[PDB]
C-alpha cells in the first residue's frame, strides 16, 4: 500500500541514474575516443612492428625449421634403419625365444591343465558328494525350519490378532476424540490466523 | 615380504637404542641416546623364512601419553628388557606386563623377558628369580649383553617365534569348531 | 620442543629442537643411525603442505613446530 | 497420553518377541548344531582329502615347476646373452650415432641459438620502444582515465549522497511504522503459536 511512496523514491533513483547516464556515459564515450585514438597510436605501430618482425621471424624460423628438418632427416632415416635392423635382431631374438618357450609353455600348459584335468575333475566330483551331503543337511534342517517358521508365523499371527484387533480398535477409539480435539484446535487456528492475516 | 612389528620397552639406561642399533648397523653407541620415538627396520632370515623386522624403540621415561598408548597397540611382540644389576627394573617388569595387557586389550600376548648387562660384575637379579617370574607369566627368559653381543639376536628370534606360535595356534584352534565368533566385535 | 623428521627409508625419528645446533648436526644422528651421509641427502621443510628445499648449514633453531622429510639424490 | 498407550503396545510386542526369540534361538541352534555337526564331519573328510591330495598336488605342481624354473634359467642364460650381446651392438651403434649426430645437434643448436641471439636482442630492444609507446599511451590515457574516473566518481558520490540520506531516511522513516506494524502482527501471531501448541 505504502509501496507507492517507497517506489516513488525509486523513480527518483532512476532519475538520478539518468543524470549519470547522460554526461557520465557521454564522458565515458569521450574517454573511449581517447582509448580508440590511443589504440590507433599503439596498434598502428604494434601491428606494423609485428609485421616487420614476423617476416624475418618466420624467415629465421624457416632457417631453424630447415636445420631441424634436414637434421632430423639425416637422423630419422639412419636411426630408423639401424633401429629396424636392431628391431629385426630383437624380432629374431623374440622368435628364437618365444618359440622354444612357446613349445615349453604348451607343455607347461599340458603338465598343468592335464594335471588339473586329473586334479579338479575328482575335486569337483568329491565336492559334488560333499555338496550333496551338505544339501541333504540343509534340506533336513531347512524342511524342519520351514515347519518351525510356519509355526512361529502362526504364533506371530496369533500375537498379531491382539494388535490388529483390540489395539487397532483402541487406536480408533483414541483417534476419534483426538481428531475431534485437533479439529477444534485447527478450526480455531484457521479463524484466528485469518483474522490477523487479513 | 612378511613384516613384523617389535616393540622394545624398558627403563632409561638399559640400552634399548644400543641393542637395536647393534642389530641394524652393528654399531655400539657410547653417548646417552635421548631416544623418544625412533623405529629401525631390517630384513633377516629367521628359521629359513625371510622376515622384515620393524623395531620400535621409544622413550623409557614417559608417564602417560596418548600417543604412546596408540603406538603401543601396533606392536605385536613385546620385549621386557631389564638390567640384572637393577632391582627396580626387575620389579618394574610387572608394570610393563600390565601396560601391554591394557594397550593390547588382552592378557595372552607374546612377550619375552630380556635380562641385559649380564656380563657386568654387578648382579642383583639371579637367573632363577628372573626365569621363575617369566615362567609365571608364561614367557621365556633370555639373558643378554649388548656389550658382548650375547643373546642379542637370540632374544629377537625368540620373540618372532612367539608371535608365530600365537598366530598359528589361533589359525588351527577351531574355526569350524565354532569357538567364539559373535557378531558385534 | 620435539620434531619428528621423516627418513627416506619410510620411517621417522623424533629429535629435540635446540637453539644452537644446525640442521646438519641435528640430522647427523638421524643419518648416522641409518648408515647415510649428508652428501647425497637433502632435507625438505613443511610449508603449506608442500616441501621446501633447506640447507644443512642452516641452524635447527627455526625448525620448532614443523616437520622435515629427508630425500636422497 | 497417546504415546503412553502406543509405547505400551510396543512393550507388549517386545515381550512377545522375547518369548518368541527364546525357543527360536534354541530351535535355530538345534538345527544349526545338526548342520554344523554335519559340516564338521563333512569338513573332516573335506580337509583331510584336500590335504592328503594337496600333497601329490603340490608335489606334481612343484615337480613341473622345477622343470619350468630350471628350463627358464637354462634358457635365461643364452637369452640374456642374446640381449646383452645384442644390446651391446644396439647401444654401441647408437652411441656411435649420439656422438656425430650429437655434435651436429650442438652445431645446429649453435646456429639455432646464435640466430636467435641476433634476432631476440633487437626484437626485445625494439619491443622496449613498442612497450614504451604502449606505456606512454597508457600513462597519458591513464592520466585522463583517472581524471575522468575521479569526475565520474564525484558525480556518483553526488547521487549517492542524494540516496544515502533522503532515500535512506524515507526508507528508515517507513521502516518505523512498517517494523512496528510487523511487530504488532508478529507479537499478536505469537499468541496463536503458543495457545495452539500449549
Ligand atoms: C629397466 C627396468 C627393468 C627391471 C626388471 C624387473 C621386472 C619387474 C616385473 C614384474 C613385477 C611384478 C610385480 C608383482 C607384484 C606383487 C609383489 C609381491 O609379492 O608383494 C608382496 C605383497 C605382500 O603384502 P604387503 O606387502 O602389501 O603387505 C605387508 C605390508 N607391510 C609391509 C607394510 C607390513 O603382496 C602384494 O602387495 C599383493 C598385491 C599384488 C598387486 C600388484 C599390482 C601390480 C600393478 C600393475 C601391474 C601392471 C598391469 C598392466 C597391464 C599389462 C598388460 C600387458
Ligand atoms: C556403497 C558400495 C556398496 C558395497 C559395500 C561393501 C560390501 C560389504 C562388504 C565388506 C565391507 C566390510 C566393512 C569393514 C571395513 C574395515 C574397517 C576396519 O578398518 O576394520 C578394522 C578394525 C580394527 O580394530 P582397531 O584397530 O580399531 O582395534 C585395535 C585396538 N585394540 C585391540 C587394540 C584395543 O575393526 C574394527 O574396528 C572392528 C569392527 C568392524 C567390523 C564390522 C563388521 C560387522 C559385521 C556384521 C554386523 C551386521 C549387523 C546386521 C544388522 C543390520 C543393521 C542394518
Ligand atoms: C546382512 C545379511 C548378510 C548375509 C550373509 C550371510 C553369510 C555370512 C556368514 C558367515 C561368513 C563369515 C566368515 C568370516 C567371519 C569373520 C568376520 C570378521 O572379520 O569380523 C571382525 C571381528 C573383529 O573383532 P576381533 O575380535 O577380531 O578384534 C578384537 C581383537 N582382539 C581380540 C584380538 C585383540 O572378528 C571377530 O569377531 C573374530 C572372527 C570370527 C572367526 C570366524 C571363523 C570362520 C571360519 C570358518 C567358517 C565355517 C563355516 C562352516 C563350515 C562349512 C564348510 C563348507
Ligand atoms: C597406470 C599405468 C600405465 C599403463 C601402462 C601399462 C604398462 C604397465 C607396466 C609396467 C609399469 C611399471 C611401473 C613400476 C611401478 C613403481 C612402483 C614403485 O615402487 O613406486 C614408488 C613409490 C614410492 O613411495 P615410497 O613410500 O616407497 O617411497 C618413499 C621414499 N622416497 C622419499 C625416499 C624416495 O612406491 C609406492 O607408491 C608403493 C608401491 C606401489 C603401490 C601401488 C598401488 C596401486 C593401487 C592399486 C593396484 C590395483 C590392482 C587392481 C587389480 C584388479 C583385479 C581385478
Ligand atoms: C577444472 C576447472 C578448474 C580451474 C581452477 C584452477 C585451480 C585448481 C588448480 C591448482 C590448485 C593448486 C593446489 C596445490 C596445493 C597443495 C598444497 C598441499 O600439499 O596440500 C596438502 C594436500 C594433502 O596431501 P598431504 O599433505 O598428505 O601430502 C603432502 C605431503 N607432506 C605434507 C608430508 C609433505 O595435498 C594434496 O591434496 C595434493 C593434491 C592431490 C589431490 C588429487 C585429487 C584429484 C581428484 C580430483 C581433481 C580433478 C581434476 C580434474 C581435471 C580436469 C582439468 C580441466
Ligand atoms: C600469456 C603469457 C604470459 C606469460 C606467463 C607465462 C605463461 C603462463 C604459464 C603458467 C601458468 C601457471 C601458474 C602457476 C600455477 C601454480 C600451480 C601450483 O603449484 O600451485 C600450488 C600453489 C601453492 O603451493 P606452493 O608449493 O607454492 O606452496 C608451498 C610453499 N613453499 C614454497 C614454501 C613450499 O598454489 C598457490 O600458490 C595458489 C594458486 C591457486 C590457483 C588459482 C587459479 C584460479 C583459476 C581460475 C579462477 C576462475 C575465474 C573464472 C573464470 C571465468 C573467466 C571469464
Ligand atoms: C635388447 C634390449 C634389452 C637390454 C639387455 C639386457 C641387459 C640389461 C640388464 C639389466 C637391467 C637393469 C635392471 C635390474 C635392476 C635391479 C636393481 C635391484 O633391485 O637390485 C637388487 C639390490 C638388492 O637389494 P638390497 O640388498 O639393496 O636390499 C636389501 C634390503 N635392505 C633394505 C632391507 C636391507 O637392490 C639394490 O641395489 C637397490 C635398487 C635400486 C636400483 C634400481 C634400478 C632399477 C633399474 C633400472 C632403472 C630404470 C628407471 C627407468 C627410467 C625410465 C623413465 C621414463
Ligand atoms: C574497468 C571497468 C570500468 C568501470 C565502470 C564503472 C565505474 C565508473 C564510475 C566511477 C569510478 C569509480 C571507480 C573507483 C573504484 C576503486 C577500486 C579500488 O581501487 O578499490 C580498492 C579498495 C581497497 O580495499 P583493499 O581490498 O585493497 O583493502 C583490503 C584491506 N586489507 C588490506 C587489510 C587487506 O577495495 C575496495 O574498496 C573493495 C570494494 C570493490 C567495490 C567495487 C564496485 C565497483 C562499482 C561498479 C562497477 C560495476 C559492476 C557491475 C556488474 C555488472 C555485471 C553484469
Ligand atoms: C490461515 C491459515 C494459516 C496457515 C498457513 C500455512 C502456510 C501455507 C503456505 C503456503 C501455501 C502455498 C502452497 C503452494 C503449493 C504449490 C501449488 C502449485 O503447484 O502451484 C503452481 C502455480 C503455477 O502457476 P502458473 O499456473 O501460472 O503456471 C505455471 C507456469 N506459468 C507455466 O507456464 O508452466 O503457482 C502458483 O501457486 C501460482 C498461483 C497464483 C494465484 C494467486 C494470485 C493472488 C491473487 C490475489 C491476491 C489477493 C488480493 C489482495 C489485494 C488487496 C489490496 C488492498
Ligand atoms: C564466476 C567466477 C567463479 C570463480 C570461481 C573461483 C573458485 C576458486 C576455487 C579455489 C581456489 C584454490 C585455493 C587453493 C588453496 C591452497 C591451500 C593450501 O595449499 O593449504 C595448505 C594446507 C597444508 O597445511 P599443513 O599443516 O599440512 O602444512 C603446513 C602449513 N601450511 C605451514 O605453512 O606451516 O592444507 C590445509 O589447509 C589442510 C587440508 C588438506 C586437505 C585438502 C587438500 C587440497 C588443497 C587444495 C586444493 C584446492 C582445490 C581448488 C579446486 C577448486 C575447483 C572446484
Ligand atoms: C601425474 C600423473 C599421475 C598418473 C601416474 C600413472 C603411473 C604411476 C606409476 C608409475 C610412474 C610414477 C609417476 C610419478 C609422478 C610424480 C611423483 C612425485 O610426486 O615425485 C616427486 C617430485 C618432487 O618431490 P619433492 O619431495 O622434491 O617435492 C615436494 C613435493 N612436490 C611435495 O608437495 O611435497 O614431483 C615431481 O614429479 C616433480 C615435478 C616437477 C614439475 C615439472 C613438470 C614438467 C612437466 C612437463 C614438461 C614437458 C616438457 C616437454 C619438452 C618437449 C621435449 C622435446
Ligand atoms: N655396559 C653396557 N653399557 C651399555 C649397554 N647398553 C647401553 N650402554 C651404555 O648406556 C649409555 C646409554 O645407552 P642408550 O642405548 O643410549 O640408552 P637408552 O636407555 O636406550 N636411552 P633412553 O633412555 O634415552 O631411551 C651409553 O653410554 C651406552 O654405551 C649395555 O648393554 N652394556
Amino acid at each position: 500500500l505504502k509501496l507507492l511512496d517507497n517506489w516513488d523514491s525509486v523513480t527518483s533513483t532512476f532519475s538520478k541514474l539518468r543524470e549519470q547516464l547522460g554526461p557520465v556515459t557521454q564522458e565515458f564515450w569521450d574517454n573511449l575516443e581517447k582509448e580508440t585514438e590511443g589504440l590507433r597510436q599503439e596498434m598502428s605501430k604494434d601491428l606494423e612492428e609485428v609485421k616487420a618482425k614476423v617476416q624475418p621471424y618466420l624467415d629465421d624460423f624457416q632457417k631453424k625449421w630447415q636445420e631441424e628438418m634436414e637434421l632430423y632427416r639425416q637422423k630419422v632415416e639412419p636411426l630408423r634403419a639401424e633401429l629396424q635392423e636392431g628391431a629385426r635382431q630383437k624380432l629374431h631374438e623374440l622368435q628364437e625365444k618365444l618359440s622354444p618357450l612357446g613349445e615349453e609353455m604348451r607343455d607347461r600348459a599340458r603338465a598343468h591343465v592335464d594335471a588339473l584335468r586329473t586334479h579338479l575333475a575328482p575335486y569337483s566330483d568329491e565336492l559334488r558328494q560333499r555338496l550333496a551331503a551338505r544339501l541333504e543337511a540343509l534340506k533336513e534342517n531347512g524342511g524342519a525350519r520351514l515347519a518351525e517358521y510356519h509355526a512361529k508365523a502362526t504364533e506371530h499371527l496369533s500375537t498379531l490378532s491382539e494388535k490388529a484387533k483390540p489395539a487397532l480398535e483402541d487406536l480408533r477409539q483414541g483417534l476419534l476424540p483426538v481428531l475431534e480435539s485437533f479439529k477444534v484446535s485447527f478450526l480455531s487456528a484457521l479463524e484466528e490466523y485469518t483474522k490477523k492475516l487479513n | 615380504m612378511t613384516e613384523y612389528k617389535l616393540v622394545v620397552v624398558g627403563a632409561g639406561g638399559v640400552g634399548k637404542s644400543a641393542l637395536t642399533i647393534q642389530l641394524i648397523q652393528n654399531h655400539f653407541v657410547d653417548e646417552y641416546d635421548p631416544t623418544i620415538e625412533d623405529s629401525y627396520r631390517k630384513q633377516v632370515v629367521i628359521d629359513g623364512e625371510t622376515c622384515l623386522l620393524d623395531i620400535l624403540d621409544t622413550a623409557g621415561q614417559e608417564e602417560y601419553s596418548a600417543m604412546r598408548d596408540q603406538y603401543m597397540r601396533t606392536g605385536e611382540g613385546f620385549l621386557c628388557v631389564f638390567a640384572i644389576n637393577n632391582t627396580k627394573s626387575f620389579e618394574d617388569i610387572h608394570h610393563y606386563r600390565e601396560q601391554i595387557k591394557r594397550v593390547k586389550d588382552s592378557e595372552d600376548v607374546p612377550m619375552v623377558l630380556v635380562g641385559n648387562k649380564c656380563d657386568l660384575p654387578s648382579r642383583t637379579v639371579d637367573t632363577k628369580q628372573a626365569q621363575d617370574l617369566a615362567r609365571s607369566y608364561g614367557i621365556p627368559f633370555i639373558e643378554t649383553s649388548a656389550k658382548t653381543r650375547q643373546g642379542v639376536d637370540d632374544a629377537f628370534y625368540t620373540l618372532v617365534r612367539e608371535i608365530r606360535k600365537h598366530k598359528e595356534k589361533m589359525s588351527k584352534d577351531g574355526k569350524k569348531k565354532k569357538k567364539k565368533s559373535k557378531t558385534k566385535c | 620442543g620435539t620434531v619428528k623428521v621423516y627418513l627416506p627409508n619410510k620411517q621417522r625419528t623424533v629429535v629435540t629442537v635446540r637453539d644452537g645446533m644446525s640442521v646438519y648436526d641435528s640430522l647427523d644422528k638421524a643419518l648416522k643411525v641409518r648408515g647415510l651421509n649428508q652428501d647425497c641427502c637433502v632435507v625438505y621443510r613443511l610449508i603449506k603442505g608442500r616441501k621446501t628445499v633447506t640447507a644443512w648449514d642452516t641452524a635447527i633453531a627455526p625448525l620448532d613446530g614443523e616437520e622435515l622429510i629427508v630425500e636422497v639424490l
